[PDB]
RNA sequence: GUCGCUACUACCGAUUGAAUGGCUUAGUGAGGCCUCUGGAUUGGCAUUGCCGAG
RNA sequence: AACCAGGACUUUUACCUUGAAAAAAUUAGAGUGUUCAAAGCAGGCAAGUUUUGCUC
RNA sequence: CUGGUGCCAGCAGCCGCGGUAAUUCCAGCUCCAAUAGCGUAUAUUAAAGUUGUUGCAGUUAAAAAGCUCGUAGUUGAACU
RNA sequence: UACCUGGUUGAUCCUGCCAGUAGUCAUAUGCUUGUCUCAAAGAUUAAGCCAUGCAUGUCUAAGUAUAAGCAAGUACUGUGAAACUGCGAAUGGCUCAUUAAAUCAGUUAUCGUUUAUUUGAUAGUACCUCUACUUGGAUAACCGUGGUAAUUCUAGAGCUAAUACAUGCUAAAAAUCCCGACUUUUUUGGAAGGGAUGUAUUUAUUAGAUAAAAAACCAAUGCCUUCGGGCUUUUUUUGGUGAGUCAUAAUAACUUUUCGAAUCGCAUGGCCUUGCGCCGGCGAUGGUUCAUUCAAAUUUCUGCCCUAUCAACUUUCGAUGGUAGGAUAGAGGCCUACCAUGGUUUUAACGGGUAACGGGGAAUUAGGGUUCGAUUCCGGAGAGGGAGCCUGAGAAACGGCUACCACAUCCAAGGAAGGCAGCAGGCGCGCAAAUUACCCAAUCCCGACACGGGGAGGUAGUGACAAGAAAUAA
C-alpha cells in the first residue's frame, strides 16, 4: 500500500480515492474508485523508508555521495534558453544549442550531431496568418458597412413612397 | 363560482409586469384576443379578478384542440368537469354504444357556470396535474 | 434522486399506477437553495444541456430598482419582513421569490440630493437652473418620507435566488405599500 | 433512446430513394444538414443510384475526397450529405451542372442544365424577423439566411440567390396565377397555377392549383411551392412538365413506345 | 336403492399450518449526492498580516 | 332605403360523398426471358457497322 | 385369398372384429392413396346455423323469473 | 377456398354431441432418402449458471519529436516507436422479465423545453489617467530505483513540450451620455478637457401608432421661419402571429464579467530611406449568438384480453382544486406552507388473473367472423434484483462506477476481483432448436481520417422439411 500525504489515521485505510491526488492513474474520464492507502504518519510496519540529503556531513559515502549524475537534457522554450544561457536581447539565441555525438550510434564516418529543436522562437510565419485574420476582420466590416449602406438607400426608398 | 375580494391571499394579486406613476393615474388593465374566432368577454374587460390561469387577462395561450361539453361539478375552485358524449363503432355487430369521457377544464370569473349549460372548451397547456383545457365559449340555457 | 414523474403519483381515477420505469435523468430534481442572509456564497451547477446555473446560499448588496425616476442601483439587503406560504420561512431568514425585505435608502438620500437639490425634509449657477427646471416633480408619498425618516425602506424581490444568483428587487410603493403595511401592522 | 441515432436500416429508407430491398441492410441515414432526412437526398444515392457516376460505396467517397462536386459551388467531402430540393451539383471536372428537382411522380430525377441558370438557387422563405442591430433578417428552406433583405418579401415567398456572391436579387411574391409545384404529399411534383386560395382558422391554408390539361387538385400551404407567375416561371421544369400523367395515358404512352421499334 | 373389494378424482379438517412473491405497519440503516465545518501540504508577501486551493 | 361581386356562412350533431396529410415491407395487382417457378426490380436496342450512345 | 391362435393374444380415430371356416388379430401374395416423402401426439381454424349482429334454440329434446312495481340500458305514432 | 359422412332405434324423423375430413416457420417424434435454388435455426421451462477467444476504436503536409531506433543544411528539417490531447463509447446487437389508459397505434401542441455535430449568417471596440506583444508553471514519455506472491500494482527521484491547463495591448477614426474650466444672453444659455459607451446575465420602466379623419389646454424641447410663436410629409422606432408581455430599439443599475485566436502546411509575388525593413495568396483547427437539421422530453383526442364468487374506490405519508414558493431545460400537487372537499364509477370505477411487450402483420377464407403475432420493420423495458452518482449535448449507461441482497473465483488467509436476456462454445431444465469458422469484398457505422477498426454485416460447416424445379428410365 503506497503512501498517502493527509491521512492522519495510524494504519491503512480505504478511501474513494480521486485522481486529484497520487496514486491514482484513470482508466476513462469521470472516473473514481475505491482503493486501500496507509497514513501519513510513520509506524512500524513499514519496510522501505524514502529519505532525503539536506544537509551532507563530515564524512563522505563512497556510494552516494562521490557518485553525481549529468544532466543530459536542456532548455527548450525560447525563455528557458534564454535563463538558461543568460545571453542578451539580440545575441543569436539558435547560437545556444546543446550538440550530442552519435559515435554509438553507428554512424561511422562523419558524426552527425543531433540537436533538439527550440520552440517560441518569432518567425515570420505565424505573423502572415496573423496578418490574414487582420485582413479577414477589415473585409467583414467593409461589406458590413458597403451592404448597410445599400439597405439605407431601400429603406429610404420604402420611407419616401 | 362566487366572486370574493381580489386581494384576499397572502400574495398580492396583482397583473405582472403592469406599473402605476405619477403621470399615467391609476392601474392600467390589459387585455388580449384569445384567437380563433373568440371574442373577449366586456366584464374581462373591465372587472376586477385577476385570475393568473385565464385566457384573458392572463399568461395562458389558446392552441391545439377545441372540444365541446356539458359541465357537470361546479363544487370545486375556478374549474369545471365536462362530460363528453359519444357513440362506440362495434365492427362485428354493425351497432353503437354510449360512451363518455369526463374533462377537466379552468373557468374564469368571466364566465358564469352552472350545471347542464353546455360550453366548448380549448386546449390551453397543462394547468393542474389532469386541467388541460379553458373555458372559451358558453352557450347557456338563459340567454 | 428526487423524481418529477406522475408514474408514482395516483391517477385521477384512483387507481395506483405500478412501476414501469426505472428513474431518468432527464426528470431529476435538486435539492433547495435556501439563500439566506449572509457573506455572498454563489456556486455553480451544472444543468442539462451544457449550461450552468448560480446558486446561491448567502447575498450580499444586491439591485433594486425605483420606477417612479426608473432608476436602479445596488444596495445591501438587511433582513426579510414577510414571504407568503410557511411563515416559518421568514423566521429561519431565506431569501425567495415574492418576499418583501428591508432595505436602506443611504445610496437613495445620496443619488436624490445630488439629482434634486433641495433636501427632503429639512453660487452654482447651473446647478440652480437644473433644479429649477426639474422642481414640481420632487414631491413624493408621505410612507416614502417616513422611510427615508426612518432609515429603512421596504422592497419586494422579482427573481429567484436559487436559479439566477442574483437577489434583484424594486422599491414597494402604492397600493401594494399600503396592503402590505396593513398586512404587516398587526403582526409587528 | 439516451441519444440520438445514427443507423438507419433499410426497407424503413424512404420509397422515392428506390433502393433496392437485398443487396445489404441499412440505408444511407443522412447526416444532420439544411434538409430533413426524411425529406432529402443523400450525395451517395443521388450520385450512385440515381446517377451512375460510381459504383458502390467506396469510389464514390474517393471522388468526394478528390474535391471535384461542387455542390453549390463549393466542394464537400460528406459522403451522406442532405442534398435537398433545388440543389446543383456542378462536376467542373465534366462540366455537368446537375438540378435536384422532383419529376411527375414525386421522385428525384436528372434535371442537368447549362452553365448559367445552374447559379441562382431559387429558394422559399420560411419567416421574416428582426435580428441584432435591429435589423431584419431572413430564413429560407434550404438553411440559409439573407442580412438585410427586400422590404416587400413577406412569408410563403419566392427568393433567387445568387450563391458565392450571395445575396438576394430577385423575390416572387404569393398570389393568384402563379405557378406552383407541390413539394410533398399525394399530388408530389407536378406545377400548374394557383387560383383559390382557401383561409382556414388557426392553420392549414388549402391552395387549389390547376394543371397545363385543367385536371385541378389541392394541396397545403407549407407543401406549395411558388416558381414563376401566369406562365413565367423563372426556373426550367423537367421532363413531362409536372402536369398529371395518369395510369390510363401512361399504359397509352407505352403502347406507343412499343409501336416504335 | 343400501352393503361390497379395488385403481383413481375431489372436499373438510385439530396440527394456536408452512413456503414463496408482490402491497403496507413499526424499528434500524449500507451507499453515493447537496449543504455546514477543517487547513498536514502548496505557500508571493530576520519579517509578518493579507489573494488563494484540492 | 335598396342592388350586384368576393369571403365567412350546419344553432347543433349523428349519417353519407370527396380531399388532404399521411413509413416501408407485407396483401391485391401493372410492367419486366431468375432456361419456367418460388424469385428480384430490373431491363432493352444490336449482327450487315462494333460504333467509347440512346432508352426506359 | 392361403396358413397360426381361438372373447386369449389382440386390432381398433367412432360404429365395431375375435368363443376352430377370422374379408377388422399375426405371416405370405396382391391391390389402393401420396411421393423423396408418409404417419403419429398436441395447439388452432373451417365445417360449428353446437356462440348464431348477419344467423341458433326455449310446450314436450337443455332452457319464460310464481307474479307485479320500478331507475339506469334499449326502443320510441304522425305532422314543418 | 358458400360442400360433408359414420355412431342412440326392431325400423323412422329430430335435438344433441363424439368421431372421421381438410389447412396451418406450428411444435416434437417414428419409418426413409440420390440432387440444386431460396429462407430461418436456445423463444416456449432456467430474464438459469459460465471456463475460454472476440465484439470500440480512431491521424492528415497540417495538436506534442530529442526515438531513450532507423535507412540517408550548426534551432529541427525524411520515417517514427511511446504518450498526452479531441471524438466516439448513449450507435449497433440480444431478450421479452416487468408493464391492463400502462406500452403501443393513428392524430395534435410545445405562445410550456434542451441539444454535441452539420449548414447558413455573426466580431477596427478587451487595458492606462506607468498595460509584455509574444508567456507561468506544472504535465507524459526517458531516467536510476521500491513494496506487494500475481494486479489496469504505483509512489518515492531529475526534467522537458501543448490547438490541455492559466494569464495577457491589439485598430484607427467618427459619434453618444455623464463630471465640469469658463463667460454674458451669443436661444430653452454648452462645452475646452476626463471617463465609461463592443458583445453576454438579471431587475424595473418606456415605445411597440399602424381598418381609416377634426379641434380646446399644460411640460421639457428637436427645425428655427420672418420670434407671431409656428411646429409637417416625419425624427413620433419598426415588423410579424389565428392568438402573447413575440423579435427588435431607447432609459437606470448588477455581474467572484462570457466571447472577441500566444496554433500549423505550401506558393519567396511586388517595393526603396536597402533595413534583410514594408507589403501581398491558397488552406486548416477553435470560439459567442441566432436560425436549421439530427434527437430528446412532456402533451390533446380515440382505440386495448378474462373476471361481480371484486361495488364502491382514492384522501394517513397528495387523493381533487386555488394562491405563493422551491426544484426541473421546461408546463405540471413533481415537492413544500396555507386554504376548500373534492375526482372516478352499473356507459363496470376499483381490485384480481393473464401460461399479456404493443403494432405493421400471419393462418382459415362467400360474407360476417375466430385464432395467433418472442421473432428480419417501428416504438417501450432490461442487461442477476434494487438504489445512488461522475463524465458527457445526450446514460440514472453496466463490454461506467459505488453499497446491500444470491452466487463464482486466486488467497501466501493481509487481500483481490464480476455479470455473454452480444458473436462461438460448456452445464442443467428439457419432447423441443447449429461452428469455441473466414472476411471487412458488398450495406452502413465510428474516428484526427483515401490508408484504421467493426462476431453490425457478408460468406461458409451441420441437418429431413420452410417454399420452388426434378433421378429411379427408355
Amino acid at each position: 500500500f503506497p503512501m498517502f500525504q493527509g491521512v492522519l489515521l495510524p494504519h491503512r485505510v480505504r478511501l474513494l480515492l480521486r485522481a486529484g491526488h497520487p496514486c491514482y492513474r484513470p482508466r476513462r474520464d469521470g472516473e473514481r474508485k475505491r482503493k486501500s492507502v496507509r497514513g501519513c504518519i510513520v509506524g512500524q510496519d513499514l519496510a522501505v523508508l524514502a529519505l532525503a540529503i539536506v544537509k551532507q556531513g563530515e564524512q563522505d559515502i563512497p556510494g552516494l555521495t562521490d557518485v553525481t549524475v549529468p544532466k543530459r537534457l536542456g532548455p527548450k522554450r525560447a525563455s528557458k534558453i534564454r535563463r538558461f544561457f543568460n545571453l542578451s536581447k539580440e545575441d543569436d539565441v539558435r547560437q545556444f544549442v546543446i550538440r550530442r555525438e552519435v559515435v554509438p550510434k553507428k554512424e561511422g564516418k562523419k558524426p552527425y550531431t543531433k540537436a533538439p529543436k527550440i520552440q517560441r522562437l518569432v518567425t515570420p510565419r505565424t505573423l502572415q496568418h496573423k496578418r490574414h485574420r487582420f485582413a479577414l476582420k477589415r473585409r467583414q466590416a467593409e461589406k458590413n458597412r458597403e451592404e448597410a449602406a445599400e439597405f439605407a438607400q431601400l429603406m429610404a426608398k420604402r420611407v419616401a413612397e | 363560482a362566487t366572486e370574493l375580494v381580489v386581494q384576499s391571499e397572502r400574495a398580492f394579486q396583482k397583473q405582472p409586469h403592469i406599473f402605476q406613476n405619477a403621470k399615467k393615474g391609476a392601474g392600467r388593465r390589459w387585455y388580449k384576443d384569445v384567437g380563433l374566432g373568440f371574442k373577449t368577454p366586456a366584464e374581462a374587460i373591465y372587472g376586477e379578478y385577476v385570475d393568473k390561469k385565464c385566457p384573458f387577462v392572463g399568461q395562458v395561450s389558446i392552441r391545439g384542440r377545441i372540444l365541446t361539453g356539458t359541465v357537470v361539478s361546479t363544487k370545486m375552485h375556478r374549474t369545471i368537469i365536462i362530460r363528453r358524449e359519444y357513440l362506440h363503432f362495434i365492427p362485428k355487430y354493425n351497432r353503437y354504444e354510449k360512451r363518455h369521457k369526463n374533462l377537466a377544464a379552468h373557468v374564469s370569473p368571466a364566465f358564469r357556470i352552472n350545471e347542464g349549460d353546455v360550453v366548448t372548451v380549448g386546449q390551453c397547456r397543462p394547468l393542474s396535474k389532469t386541467v388541460r383545457f379553458n373555458v372559451l365559449r358558453v352557450v347557456k340555457h338563459t340567454e | 434522486g428526487i423524481t418529477r414523474d406522475s408514474r408514482h403519483k395516483r391517477s385521477a381515477t384512483g387507481a395506483k399506477r405500478a412501476q414501469y420505469r426505472k428513474k431518468r435523468k432527464f426528470e431529476l430534481g435538486r435539492q433547495p437553495s435556501n439563500t439566506r442572509i449572509g457573506p455572498k456564497r454563489i456556486h455553480e451547477v451544472r444543468v442539462r444541456g451544457g449550461n450552468k446555473k448560480f446558486r446561491a446560499l448567502r447575498l450580499d448588496s444586491g439591485n433594486f430598482s425605483w420606477g417612479s425616476e426608473g432608476v436602479s442601483k445596488k444596495t445591501r439587503i438587511i433582513q426579510v419582513a414577510y414571504h407568503p406560504s410557511n411563515n416559518e420561512l421568514v423566521r429561519t431568514n431565506t431569501l425567495t421569490k415574492s418576499a418583501i425585505v428591508q432595505i436602506d435608502a443611504a445610496p437613495f438620500r445620496v443619488w436624490y440630493e445630488t439629482h434634486y437639490g433641495i433636501l427632503m425634509g429639512s453660487k452654482s449657477k447651473h446647478v440652480q437652473r437644473k433644479h429649477s427646471a426639474r422642481l414640481g416633480d420632487s414631491k413624493v408619498d408621505s410612507a416614502l418620507e417616513t422611510q427615508f425618516a426612518a432609515g429603512r425602506l421596504y422592497a419586494v424581490v422579482s427573481s429567484r435566488p436559487g436559479q439566477s444568483g442574483r437577489c434583484d428587487g424594486y422599491i414597494l410603493e402604492g397600493e401594494e405599500l399600503h396592503f402590505y403595511l396593513r398586512r404587516m401592522a398587526p403582526k409587528k | 433512446v439516451r441519444g440520438p441515432k445514427k443507423h438507419l436500416k433499410r426497407v424503413a429508407a424512404p420509397h422515392h430513394w428506390l433502393l433496392d430491398k437485398l443487396s445489404g441492410t441499412y440505408a444511407p441515414k443522412p447526416s444532420p444538414g439544411p434538409h430533413k432526412a426524411r425529406e432529402c437526398l443523400p450525395l451517395i444515392v443521388f450520385l450512385r443510384n440515381r446517377l451512375k457516376y460510381a459504383l458502390n460505396g467506396r469510389e464514390v467517397k474517393a471522388i468526394l475526397m478528390q474535391r471535384l462536386i461542387k455542390v453549390d459551388g463549393k466542394v464537400r467531402t460528406d459522403s451522406t450529405f442532405p442534398t435537398g430540393f433545388m440543389d446543383v451539383i456542378s462536376v467542373d471536372k465534366t462540366g455537368e451542372h446537375f438540378r435536384l428537382v422532383y419529376d411527375i411522380k414525386g421522385r428525384f430525377t436528372v434535371h442537368r442544365i447549362t452553365a448559367e441558370e445552374a447559379k441562382y438557387k431559387l429558394c422559399k422563405v420560411k419567416r421574416v424577423q428582426l435580428g441584432a442591430k435591429g435589423v431584419p433578417f431572413l430564413v429560407t428552406h434550404d438553411g440559409r439566411t439573407i442580412r438585410y433583405p427586400d422590404p416587400l418579401i413577406k412569408v410563403n415567398d419566392t427568393i433567387k440567390l445568387n450563391l458565392e456572391t450571395n445575396k438576394i436579387e430577385s423575390f416572387i411574391k404569393f398570389d393568384t396565377s402563379a405557378q406552383v409545384m407541390v413539394t410533398g404529399g399525394r399530388n408530389m411534383g407536378r406545377v400548374g397555377t394557383i387560383v383559390h386560395r382557401e383561409h382556414h382558422l388557426g392553420s392549414f391554408e388549402i391552395i387549389h392549383v390547376k394543371d397545363a390539361l385543367d385536371r385541378e387538385f389541392a394541396t397545403r400551404l407549407s407543401n406549395v411551392f411558388v416558381i414563376g407567375e401566369t406562365g413565367k416561371s423563372w426556373i426550367s421544369l423537367p421532363k413531362g412538365k409536372g402536369v398529371k400523367l395518369s395510369i390510363t395515358e401512361e399504359r397509352d404512352r407505352r403502347r406507343a413506345l412499343k409501336g416504335l421499334a
